[PDB]
Parts: structure tokens; sequence; C-alpha cells
RNA sequence: GUAACCUCGGGAAAAGGAGUGGCUCUGACGGCCGGGUCAGAACUGGAACGGACGCGGGGAUCCCGACUGUUUACUAG
RNA sequence: GCGCGGAGAGGGGGGCCCGGGGGCGGACCCCGCGCGUCCCCGGCCGCCCCUGAAAAGCCGGGGGGCGCCGGCCGCGCGCCG
RNA sequence: GGGUGAAGACCGGGAAGGGGCGUGCCCGCCCGUCGAACGGGGAGCCGGCGGAGACUCCGGCAGGCGCGGCCCCCGCGGAGA
């Protein structure tokens, strides 16, 4: 046979990400000194649309601290932002919609966004639309702090790691019916090149372990295990059980 | 109701998607062409820009909101819980 | 004449939008062909995006240095309006403060 | 509890008041108003503003409890109002629920 | 080129700003029998034109050997 | 309840070239068709700036002080809580604001009597900018 | 003048009828002269007028695929 | 078609921009009228799980430091198609 | 700077990585005079002439950008826009 679609991709070409007209990498501020003691003040300048993402982000404006001049950063917009409003980052921040705090700092029951996994990354939990996390409980003796995941996991992360209140904007868009071929179409055309979606059985043996024979059909059970190699990992791989159960 | 009986603004799609589709998009689409009031001006002038984003006619002020419509439910809730988690702390500091 | 019909005049016959033309009749009864420019944007507010009263749609190379500036002190930058909540903001900031 | 709708019913049929900000500014700096009333949602500024004048002038200043929308029906009308000034209280009103 | 009113005509002529200058007489239509005084100028080429012909002379005759003089009175 | 636009008083200009600038009221004038004016004295331009170097020459240059004189719309200034105790009143008047030349001589007494407030260390709110973060 | 059926949006130009040239007139619609269009009448031609040109044949049903789209360049749309 | 107004409408009086037009020059200009076509521009409105390049270069403002900076008259503008 | 591979070669931010004014001081983390005779870009029109060239020649009338001489000034008006 040749290689498969999969083992394709791996290798760029027609296959990366469309990354042209896109504002850049949103983030949480750095971390450093002035808000490590006190609070640092911005405003936020504009809200716009990023092609490929389905939330909005914000243009936000802060003092420099080591020289003269403005820095601009790039959050994602929490719901209820708006444009002229001023947000506060640090140990010293108040408990507001916009505001930067660490999680130590954060009652339990609070909707978070944008938190981050290790201390000093600058975000990487709850970044989609829609999507919030949850402060559950708090842990002094070996400062840990337990958080909800939008997936419902739960997660110990260190207490002086910074998360964002509120949460992300833009929630109910998978609500509304794409309802046509064309829609699709744009949708990933501001992402990737990955659709339309050929199956399996209806290519010849010679390109997928599902192609060939007289009627359209797999041969064998669709289950994989988890040592599969590259060429042979397709179907459910190491699933633990199929179908519609239908409880809990 | 004069033109028809139940498609509505769904009556651009003609006969050619099905009848949950359309019931939904009805529904949707509704929510995502109205005229909002505006939270700083009290005018019913907030019309969506983008998939998330909403702005004034009048104040010229731009907001961070839902698709479709400018107030999620869960949105609200959220808020209401941060205003009074907010309060009990700054009582006893 | 029984024909008005034209020829390009420029290096390539691709029309952009910096290669259109006009057509005007000249003194020797032909009709000739003539660049019509790109009007530049006049400069907007920094706090709002309006335009700035007093300035024409002129390249800044070509205008005098009178012709490119307005007399107040944020004159060119921004509007009368947007100055106004500047100077009551810092005020009644700086008196409370 | 209590209602200050009375006094506004009884100062907008027989007293002197004026709706806007910019007739507001005018009366207080000429020291004719004798109360400035101001909606919850008036822009920050002009709030500073216009206190710092009330101060300047001793004039008293309260807040009302609703938004523009809200007082501007109070007054019986059809726009909002963010800033309201009495100039002359009725007979038949008791300017007394606020000072 | 541009119009030029008479006092900074000769004015230029005295300091030694013109080039040459030519008389011309219009005596067809809405140019009723008058003429138009054209000066050539390092930058410009200026004209004026003298409600009557006897304005010419004087003029001229105003700067006689100041500078270079040509004559055209077509009359066809 | 007490009028606050009253001679002695400290505004600050909101409009018109001399705009975020600082200036005393030395004359009410009385409310007319045209609305509400005043007459103001107010600082063009502050003393510069002088160091240890101390070159006369230029020293004399750099504490140079300007002034303005005009009517203005009373709805274009901001009152503050400030006074300044002057006589200006005297030779500041309708009549000799209208014309020219008077106009100029009183720009250059206001200049002198500015100078020395400012050489005597008095006053120091009013001889000082307001700044702006634009 | 238009049926069954229908996801109530369609079906639908459904099906199916009648008129249309030339000449001489009448009315209607603007502005402080202009313009075309729409409507009506008499007369008159081998019982003829979308006079060349341009330009749907229709209906009743069953099977398959919902639909617009793509495909074996040179025998399969 | 809309849309706007106490966060200031109508009215009266003004300012700014407008790839345009008229007059006089260039140059000793037959006179009026009108429907349509093409191109460009304008203010609105509508649409998107689609939001519709960048840089050289040029200019303005704030603060600081400095100082003729314009007018007239002369010259010049290389390489390659 | 380097890293890797028997090499050819391929991969690459963690590296004491430049200027100015003018001689002493001051500023400064780190590539490209590569890639568009359709994108950006300071400025051109008319008349005439040959056998074969013209927005290029000649005549006229203009624009832009520099350099050199002579005179040659460090802001006033408005109520406000
Ligand atoms: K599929
Ligand atoms: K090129
Ligand atoms: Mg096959
Ligand atoms: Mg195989
Ligand atoms: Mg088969
Ligand atoms: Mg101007
Ligand atoms: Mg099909
Ligand atoms: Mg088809
Ligand atoms: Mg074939
Ligand atoms: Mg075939
Ligand atoms: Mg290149
Ligand atoms: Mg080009
Ligand atoms: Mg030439
Ligand atoms: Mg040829």
């Amino acid at each position: 046979g040749r290689r498969i679609r999969v083992q394709r991709k791996g290798a760029g070409s027609v296959f990366r990400a469309h990354v042209a007209r896109r504002l850049g990498a949103a983030k949480l501020r750095a971390n450093d000194f002035a808000e490590r003691t006190g609070s640092v003040r911005g405003v936020v300048k504009a809200i716009l649309h990023d092609r490929g993402r389905g939330a909005p982000l914000a243009r936000v404006q802060f003092p420099n601290m080591r020289g003269e001049g403005r820095v601009n950063e790039l959050f994602i917009a929490p719901e209820g932002m708006y444009t002229g409003q001023e947000v506060f980052s640090g140990n010293k921040a108040t408990l507001h919609i916009g505001n930067i705090l660490p999680v130590g700092n954060i009652p339990e029951g609070t909707y978070v966004c944008n938190v981050e996994e290790k201390p000093m990354d600058r975000g990487c939990l709850a970044r989609a639309s829609g999507t919030y996390c949850l402060v559950v409980a708090h842990n002094m003796e070996t400062n840990k702090t337990r958080i909800r995941l939008p997936s419902g996991q739960k997660k110990l992360i260190s207490s002086k790691a910074r998360a964002m209140i509120g949460l992300v904007a833009g929630g109910g868009r998978t609500d509304k019916p794409l309802l046509k071929a064309g829609n699709a179409y744009h949708k990933y055309k501001a992402k990737r090149n990955c659709w339309p979606v050929v199956r399996g059985v209806a290519m010849n043996p010679v390109d997928h372990p599902h192609g060939g024979g007289n009627h359209q059909h797999i041969g064998v059970s669709s289950c994989v295990p988890r040592n599969a190699v590259p060429g042979q990992k397709v179907g459910l791989i190491a699933a633990r059980r199929t179908g519609c159960s239908g409880g809990k | 109701a004069k033109r028809t009986k139940k498609v509505g603004l769904t009556g651009k799609y003609g006969t050619r998607y099905g009848r949950a589709a359309r019931k939904q998009l009805l529904k949707i689409e509704t929510s995502q062409k109205a005229k909002y009031t505006c939270p700083f001006c009290a005018k019913d002038k907030v019309r969506r820009t983008a998939c998330g984003i909403w702005t004034c006619r009048s104040c010229s002020k731009t907001m961070a909101g839902g698709a479709y419509s400018l107030h999620t439910e869960p949105a609200n809730a959220a808020r209401a819980t941060i205003r009074r988690l907010r309060l009990a702390r700054e009582d006893a500091q | 004449m029984a024909d008005c019909r034209v020829t390009c005049r420029f290096h390539s016959t691709y029309r952009t939008r910096s290669k259109i033309v006009r057509y005007k009749r000249t003194p020797g009864n032909r009709l000739t062909s003539l660049r019509v420019k790109k009007l530049p944007n006049a400069p907007h507010c920094a706090e709002t995006g309006k335009q700035i009263h007093g300035i024409p749609r002129v390249i800044p190379q070509h205008l005098t240095r009178q012709q490119r500036k307005v007399s107040r002190p944020y004159g060119g930058k921004l509007c009368g309006s947007a100055l106004r909540a500047h100077i009551l903001e810092s005020f009644l900031n700086e008196e409370n403060q | 509890q209590d209602s200050i709708s009375l006094t506004l019913t009884l100062v907008v049929k027989s007293g002197k008041y004026t709706l806007g900000t910019d007739q507001a500014i005018r009366n207080i700096r000429d020291g004719k108003a004798q109360l400035v009333f101001m909606a919850n949602n008036c822009p920050p500024l002009v709030k500073s503003q216009v206190d710092y004048l009330c101060h300047l002038s001793k004039t008293p200043v309260r807040v009302f409890a609703g938004s523009s929308r809200e007082l501007g029906i109070a007054v019986g009308r059809q726009f909002n109002v963010s800033i309201m000034t009495i100039l002359e209280a009725g007979d038949a009103d008791l300017t007394s629920i606020l000072g | 080129p541009n119009t030029i009113t008479e006092e900074n005509l000769m004015k230029m002529i005295a300091d030694g700003r013109g080039k040459k200058l030519v008389v011309k007489s219009c005596s067809k239509g809405r140019l009723q029998g008058k003429v138009k005084l054209k000066l050539r100028t390092a930058k410009y080429l200026y004209t004026l034109t003298v409600p009557n012909a006897d304005d010419a002379k004087s003029i001229v005759k105003g700067c006689k050997d100041k500078v270079e003089v040509q004559y055209v009175n077509d009359s066809e | 309840s007490q009028p606050i636009i009253k001679p002695g008083l400290v505004c600050i200009v909101l409009q018109g070239r001399h705009a975020g600038k600082k200036a005393v009221i030395v004359e009410a004038l009385p409310h007319n068709e045209r609305g509400s004016y005043a007459i103001v004295a107010g600082i063009a331009a502050l003393p510069r700036r002088i160091t240890n170097s101390m070159s006369d020459e230029e020293a004399v240059c750099r504490g140079r002080v300007r002034s303005f004189v005009k009517c203005m719309n009373v709805n274009h200034l901001m009152p503050t809580s400030c006074r300044l105790e002057n006589n200006y009143k005297d030779f500041i008047s309708t009549q000799t604001v209208a014309d020219v030349t008077k106009r100029r001589e009183i720009i250059e007494t206001v200049n002198k009597d500015f100078q020395r407030r400012i050489l005597e260390h008095r006053d120091t709110w009013f001889f000082t900018k307001l700044p702006i973060d634009a």
C-alpha cells in the first residue's frame, strides 16, 4: 500500500494552519515585581474578531514599568467586558469580572477562565468560547488548590497560579446548525485543510485498511489496541466500550 | 403576519432543509437580529457586529457578549455569584 | 468622428485601483486619457475614529507647515470634545487625589 | 417603604424645574437651584463635575434610585433624564423627603 | 500662467525680473479691440489685458528700453 | 445657593487656543443676548527653566513670562477653589479691551505684575502647569 | 382560470382559454415647456397581425438518491 | 428605504472636508434641450460559526534641547527597457 | 557563534552580535541593497515633425527633488468651531 491520510498530515505541506491576518497569540500578562507586591492598572482599548477563533479578543494597555511609554497586551475577553473599562492585575486586585489574581485569593465557588497550569505560564486551561473553571477548595497546609475543568475532571494546582474572573465570551455558538455544506466550507477555510472527509470503506485496499470488497464493509472489528503502529491505528483506539449505553 | 403563517424569516430557505433545522433557525435568528438595551445608556440601540461582539449605535461603546444574544443566563448567574462573594469578603476584610 | 475608442496609457492593461482614467476632449478635437489619482484620507482622531477638521485630503509632503496644523494644545491628535474630557478628568482627579 | 413620588408630582404640577445637564450646570453656577437629583447610570465624569460644582455653591445633591429612563417616567416624560434640578418647589411640594 | 495687475507689472519690470514683453492687439469677440500684455518671467508667464488700446501705449512707453518688446497685431 | 462666578476666582480654560491654562476673572459682564461672558487674564507661557549654569543673557530670556487678556464665554471655564487677590479692574474694562493698542498696554502691565509675583514665591498653585495625560 | 398532495415554504408558466396589424382619435400622470408609459373608441385590410428573428410540448404513476455540488483529460455523469 | 432628538431636537446664525463645477489666464471659446448607456464617487441599509495584507516612506502631538527659515536668482537630475 | 551525520550535507535564538556626534562621551538584546515590468510608490500636458521612434525628438507651457549665492523672521486673530 501507500501512506494514509493521517501519515501525510504530520509532514506539514498543505496541512498547516492558515495564520495570515491573525492578531497574535492570546496570553495573560507576564508576572513581574510590580504585581507580585501590589496591583497594575490597565484600560481596555478594543474588542476584536480573530480569524479561526470563536471567542473575541481584547486589547489592553498597561503602563511600562521598566522604562517609558506603554505596553499593549492581548487577552481572551470574558463575557461582559466593554471598551474603556479599567482592569487590575496583581496580588491585591479586587474581585471583579475582568481582573487577574492568584487562585489562592479567589473564594470557592467562583468562575474563572484562562487558568495557568503551572505558575508563570500565562494561561492554558479555559480558553474556548463559553467555557469556565470552578474553584472547589483550598489547602493551606500544602499550598494547593482544587479546580474543576470544563470536561468535568478535577485537578490540583499550586495556589500561586493566576486566573481571570468570569467565563469566556461567545457562549452558545454550537447551538445553531450550520445547515449547508457551504457554511462548513467557510468555517474550515478559516482554520486548516481538513474538510470534506472521505470514508475509508469507500476507498481501495491500497490506501486504507478499510477499503476493498464486493460490498462496502469493515472486514474485522473496528477496535484497535493502544500499541498499534502508526499505519494501523484507525477506527476506535483503545475503546473501553462501544454503543449507546443510555445510562449514567 | 399577512404574508406567511409560520415560517417567518425562514421563508428565505424555500423547502430545502427540513422542519427541525428551520424551527431552530427561527428561534436563533430572531434572537440574533434583535435590538438590545444599552447597559450604559438605557436605549435600544445595541446590534451584533461579530460572533460575540455587540456595539451601541448611540454611544459607540463596544461589549463582549454571547453569540446570537447580548446576555446569556450562565453569565448572569456567574455575575450574581461574584457579586455575592465580593460583599462577604469586604465585611470581614 | 464615428469612432471614439481609445488605447491603454499604462505599461500594462490590467485595471487595478491605481489604473483608472477619465476622458476629455483636446484642442485638436481628440479624445485623451488622464489618470485619476487616489485620494488619501485626512488624519483621524486617536481616541475616536472621526476625521479631524481643518486639514485637506492631500499627502502632507505637498502642504505648507501652516496648512497641516491646528491652533490648539493637542491640535491634530484629538478633537475639541476629547480634549475637554482629559482636562476635566485630570483636574477633578488631582483635586480629590 | 415611603414614596418620594408625591413630591415629584407636586413639583411638576405647581413648581419650576429643568430637565437636562446643560440647564442644570447653568442654574447651579448662578445660585438658583434648591436641589439636584441624579440617576444611578449618569456618566461618571459628569457626576464628578456636578458634585464639585454643587459643593462650590452649597447646593444639596441627591441620587435617585433608578435609571434615567425610570426618572423620566417618574417626571411624566417619555425620554431619558439624567439630571433634574428644582428651582422652586410648590406650595404643595414638601422638599423634605430628601433634604 | 497667471493674471497680473497693472501696478505690479512695471514693478516687476523695475526689479529686472521680466525677460520679455509681448503686445498683441485683440479685435474680435469679447476681446473687442483690446490688447493683451504677456510678460515672460523666470517661473510664470504673466498676462494683463488693458481695457483699451490707448492704455497699452502709456504702460509700454513706461517700460521702453527696460524690457525687450514684441508686437503681434494679428489682423486676420 | 450662592453664585460662584465673582472677581478674583481662578478658573481653567476648556476651549480655544489657550485651553488647559489657568486664568483669573477680573470682571463679570452682565448677562445679555449673547449669553454670559467675563474678562479674564491668564498665563500664556510659564517662566521656562533656569539651572546652576546661570548664564545671565539667556537666563533673563528663559525667565520671561507671557499672558493673555480677553473676554470669554462662561460656559468655557471650570471654576476652582482657589483665589488670587489683585487690582487689575482699574485699567481693565470692556471699552479698554475692544481697542488694540490699549490691549497691548494692558498686556505689558499684566506681564510685569505676573513676573514679580513669580519671583517672590507667591501663588504657587496658580503659577504651575496642570498635568494632562492624553 | 388553475387540482390532488405538502416539510405550509410549494406544487404553478399546473392543467386550460381569449386577444395582438395599419390608420384616425380620446383620457390619465409633472413644471413654473418636457416625457414617455398605461387605458378606451371608430374605420379598414384573402377570417391577417410575437407575419423574418428570437422563443416550455403536457399529464398520470413506480424505483433510486433528500436537496445545490463532484467524478474515470481520450469509450462509464 | 430609513433614521435622529433632554448625553440637547426644530428654528436662526456660523466653521470643516468633498477624485467636482464656473470665471479669468493657458488661447482672439456657435446656441439651447433630453432619455438612456458606461465609469467613478457619496450617504445609508443588509450579510458572515467567513470580518475582508504588510512595509518602505511621509507627517503631526507631548516633553526636553537647540536657532535665522523663508523670498529672489542660478545650476543639476546617473544606470537599464 | 553553533548541532548532527562515515561523508555529501542537512537542521538552528540564547551567542561579548551596532551606531551617533566627532574624539571624548552618549545610546543600543538578536539577520537579508533576497522574493510582485498586475500590490505600495514624489512629480507631465498640448501642438508639430520622419520612411521605419515617441508620455522619450522639436516648440510651448508646467511639476518634483537637490545643490550654490544674495536678502533674510524665534506669532498674531476669533466668543467658539
Ligand atoms: K465522513
Ligand atoms: K516591481
Ligand atoms: Mg471505487
Ligand atoms: Mg493492507
Ligand atoms: Mg463494489
Ligand atoms: Mg486648514
Ligand atoms: Mg443527487
Ligand atoms: Mg446537479
Ligand atoms: Mg472518459
Ligand atoms: Mg460521457
Ligand atoms: Mg527585492
Ligand atoms: Mg504598482
Ligand atoms: Mg520635458
Ligand atoms: Mg511604431
